[PDB]
């Protein structure tokens, strides 16, 4: 997509490698926050959400948390709390055609600056003067999508580059996407440590008494950590009783 | 018409269980004792304001109505979702190629998902992005009103449908009586028992007693005097002093001289 | 390219709509709007709409609100604009042009001009040309130099293509600008300068073609007396 | 349209009359030769970075922003139109160029309307006003020496392609009912160029 109008696959119900990314010399940066890119074969997500479009190599920069400038104004704002990795490839020799690819575009005016995902597709004149917009333009009053126009002889900070933003969601709502990482066998009244579908912890995985309603999944103590699990492939309640410690 | 919503529209905020413990959140719930508007079958589904979402329910065992369209249009001439069940069992579709707009049977569409003295009651929610349903099925005791009772209401589903919702519109067949209202962002105490189950609770907002509840996250309040906010007065209006008079920046000068 | 191929003569009657139709290159969708304006013939011109390629959207001036419909392909950068409500009345020429792209343009100004559509309305069904050859005389004469013609009337739509021996006799030729009369049918005058020692012994042909139903005449000019 | 005159190597002057308001920037000029497709000649316009770079300029004055031909070659002689942009687009009438002459009198003559005409139903008397400088010749007909005109179509030519003069079929069109009921059909023709009124005579059953 052009970045005004961002491309969101929403990913659910599924198993990935990341290292078929980060190994990968095709990306020109690897860009993360909140997560470290070697660390997420560790983990299992609610869902992600793969946005994604392209800009040229100048505007790479402005895709951060805590970050403004032209296209976290207009066009994709990243909230100032983004968890997840910014994967770029120059694409100058698939986005730029000869006669330059004016089907990339961003927007540059706006009433006000976008908040973090708002998306927006408006079109109508904007009012860049004194005069009232008309429906029309020619001076004071401009539509508001600029076009890249995309020559494949662009100077490297101008040329195109495709992104993907793996915009990563760990809710309450247990995780649905996991990593490449092989599962083993139910360890019982045994201290383990653990790692149920991206809880990580350790402890004593006893079974249990306690009547989980058929949507809840996780059990709490008063200190908002896990004091019960429900096992994602047998669907049994454990107790996770703490592992077994005290003074000497 | 209205009627009075008494303890209503609680839903279990989370899949965490949690036992013997009174837990605040603060989420889009029906208000305690807001006013519920109320319709019974006649011309009774015009089309509703949805605002931030829904408390929805009906003095059925019968399936006289069949389900719901919501959306900006509903019409689907933009992305509308529709929702039909066959009493418990759910059937959805989020068309914006043509769906029969009539809301009614006689006696582009990115997605899909399949699945009198009693009351059904469901809660509809866009938060996060992802539509969200509850329910409940419970039999009562007199049809004219919602009950003067506690109970709360488990998620049927979490869809992550991305359709812009402000309007919606209830589907019936015919050769019964519902009611609606609008959930409000609110603080909730919420009372799980043993059974991990929600079994009382209380808004914040509702009155100093609810608001003295929740301070002090007791459902039980002893006999005395507690401290439940400040109390500040809002500025009625933004007030500006210049002098009666401005020059204009020398930038012609002091920023750029014929010589830099 | 330059020349936007704009269809032409779109004969037609009121009450009515037609599809004007234009070309433009091949990728300049993504890169230029297109707009419309009207002309009525040797007179005043007028804007009339505009279409934006990268959604096909349309706008109008309040004139020609409902009174036009502008539509294009954005894979060919092919043009197409109903005239959704056409009138004897509009039987004027009308245009389109390559335009605007906003602040990225050097200026919004218009450049590549379509060739023109003269949409030719009358509520007068088609109809041959009826030609008149206007006699050299003593009457025709001023001097060494004399004058003659050929007069065209009630005929639909134009034109009848006068010329003087086939091309042949060019000597101070003008062919007039046709009038539409009260019938909803077209007339035109077209003349030729002659020696005025040759008034009954030059050959005159009138030579003429209705070439919307190819009637064609060609008619030696009668010489008289007075 | 208005018209100016001016000579081959001229500079020319001429108002956008949709200048009504200023706009804060103009667009163009727009060539016509008449009732054909336009050309661009002044682009860009209110900068200098303007026109086909041979000849032209937009900058002649701060809110007319004048058609300003350069050195007018004898391909610049046309109509023109005007527009600017401030939230608008719109078109005004300009001014048109034509080649100026010397004083040119109007050669007159007077076609009989064919006797092809007079037998199927109308009698066209034509008088040819030929090749005057100005444009500005008058006709009436004594129509059984009553004068009249306007029953006299009068259709006038382009600018002449040989010597920039220009030419009248002034057409007295009756129909044979009334070229029966009236008999007399000779033109007055008065122009600049003409020092007293020219006539030449049609009459029916000549």
């Amino acid at each position: 997509a052009s970045v005004y109008a961002w491309n969101r696959k929403r990913i659910s119900n599924c198993v990935a490698d990341y290292s078929v990314l980060y190994n990968s010399a095709s990306f020109s940066t690897f860009k993360c926050y909140g997560v470290s890119p070697t660390k997420l074969n560790d983990l299992c997500f609610t869902n992600v959400y793969a946005d994604s479009f392209v800009i040229r190599g100048d505007e790479v920069r402005q895709i951060a948390p805590g970050q403004t400038g032209k296209i976290a104004d207009y066009n994709y704002k990243l909230p100032d709390d983004f968890t997840g990795c910014v994967i770029a490839w120059n694409s100058n020799n698939l986005d730029s055609k000869v006669g330059g690819n004016y089907n990339y575009l961003y927007r540059l005016f706006r009433k006000s600056n976008l908040k973090p995902f708002e998306r927006d597709i408006s079109t109508e004149i904007y009012q860049a003067g004194s005069t009232p917009c008309n429906g029309v333009e020619g001076f004071n009053c401009y539509f508001p999508l600029q076009s890249y126009g995309f020559q494949p002889t662009n100077g490297v900070g101008y040329q195109p580059y495709r992104v993907v933003v793996l915009s990563f969601e760990l809710l309450h709502a247990p995780a649905t996407v996991c990593g490449p990482k092989k599962s083993t066998n139910l360890v019982k009244n045994k201290c383990v440590n653990f790692n149920f579908n991206g809880l990580t912890g350790t402890g004593v995985l006893t079974e249990s008494n306690k009547k989980f309603l058929p949507f809840q999944q996780f059990g709490r103590d008063i200190a908002d950590t896990t004091d019960a699990v429900r096992d994602p492939q047998t669907l049994e309640i454990l107790d996770i009783t703490p592992c077994s410690f005290g003074g000497v | 018409a209205y009627t009075n919503s008494f303890t209503r529209g609680v839903y279990y905020p989370d899949k965490v269980f949690r036992s013997s413990v009174l837990h605040s959140t603060q989420d889009l719930f029906l208000p305690f004792f807001s006013n519920v508007t109320w319709f019974h079958a006649i011309h009774d589904n015009p089309v509703l304001p949805f605002n931030d979402g829904v408390y929805f329910a009906s003095t059925e065992k019968s399936n006289i109505i069949r389900g719901w369209i919501f959306g900006t249009t509903l019409d689907s001439k933009t992305q509308s979702l529709l929702i039909v069940n066959n009493a418990t069992n759910v059937v959805i579709k989020v068309c914006e190629f043509q769906f029969c707009n009539d809301p009614f049977l006689g006696v582009n569409c990115t997605f899909e998902y399949v699945s009198f003295k009693n009351l059904r009651e469901f809660v509809f929610k866009n938060i996060d992005g992802y539509f969200k349903i509850y329910s409940k099925h419970t039999p009562i005791n007199l049809v004219r009103d919602l009950p003067q009772g506690f109970s709360a209401l488990e998620p049927l589903v979490d869809l992550p449908i991305g359709i812009n919702i402000t309007r919606f519109q209830t589907l019936l067949a015919l050769h019964a009586a519902y009611y609606v209202g609008y959930l409000q962002p609110r603080t909730f105490l919420l009372k799980y028992n043993e059974n991990g189950t929600i079994t009382d609770a209380v808004d914040c907002a509702l009155d100093p007693l609810s608001e003295t509840k929740c301070t002090l996250k007791s459902f039980t309040v002893e006999k005395g005097i507690y401290q439940t906010s400040n109390f500040r007065v809002q500025p009625t209006e933004s007030i500006v002093r210049f002098p009666n008079i401005t020059n204009l920046c020398p930038f012609g000068e002091v920023f750029n001289a014929t010589r830099f | 390219q330059v020349q936007l191929v704009q269809s032409g003569a779109e004969v037609k009657k009121p009450g009515s709509s037609v599809k004007v139709s234009c070309k433009a290159s091949g990728g300049t969708f993504s890169r230029y709007a297109i707009n419309w304006v009207r002309q009525a013939p040797g007179q005043g011109l007028e804007w009339m709409g505009r279409i934006i390629p990268i959604f096909g959207i349309a706008n109008y001036a309040q004139k020609f609100q409902g009174k036009v419909t502008i539509t294009a392909d954005k894979s060919t950068s092919t043009a197409y604009m109903e005239l959704s409500s056409l009138r004897s009345e509009d039987t004027a020429v009308y245009y389109c042009a390559r335009a605007d792209y906003y602040y990225d343009s050097s200026g919004y100004f218009f450049d590549y001009w379509g060739q023109g559509t003269l949409v030719t309305v009358s509520s007068a069904s088609t109809k041959g040309p009826s030609v008149f050859p206007l006699a050299p005389s003593s009457k025709s004469t001023s001097g060494g130099t004399a004058a003659l013609g050929c007069l065209v009337k009630d005929y639909f739509p134009e034109p009848v293509t006068v010329s003087w021996n086939s091309g042949a006799l060019t000597s101070g030729v003008h062919t007039f600008p046709a009038v539409l009369q009260s019938s909803g049918l077209y007339s035109l005058s077209s003349v030729v300068t002659v020696p005025s020692s040759s008034l009954g012994t030059q050959t005159y042909i009138c030579n003429v073609n209705h070439k919307p139903s190819n009637t064609k005449v060609d008619k030696k000019v009668e010489p008289k007396s007075c | 349209p208005g018209t100016l005159s001016l000579s081959p190597g001229e500079r020319a002057t001429l108002s956008c009359r949709a200048s009504q308001s200023v706009s804060s920037s103009y667009l163009a000029w727009y060539q016509q030769k008449p009732g054909q497709t336009p050309r661009l000649l002044i682009y860009g316009a209110s900068s200098r970075a303007t026109g086909i770079p041979a000849r032209f300029s937009g900058s002649g004055s701060g809110t007319n922003f004048t058609l300003t031909i350069s050195r007018l070659e004898p391909e610049d002689f046309a109509v023109y139109y005007c527009q600017q942009y401030s939230s608008s687009r719109t078109f005004g009438q300009g001014t048109k160029v034509e080649i100026k002459r010397t004083v040119a009198a109007p050669s007159v003559f007077i076609f009989p309307p064919s006797d092809e005409q007079l037998k199927s139903g109308t009698a066209s008397v034509v008088c040819l006003l030929n090749n005057f400088y100005p444009r500005e010749a008058k006709v009436q007909w004594k129509v059984d020496n009553a004068l009249q005109s306007g029953n006299s179509q009068e259709s006038v030519t382009e600018q002449d392609s040989k010597d920039s003069t220009y030419s009248l079929s002034s057409t007295l069109t009756l129909s044979k009912a009334d070229y029966e009921k009236h008999k007399v059909y000779a033109c007055e023709v008065t122009h600049q160029g003409l020092s007293s009124p020219v006539t030449k005579s049609f009459n029916r059953g000549e």
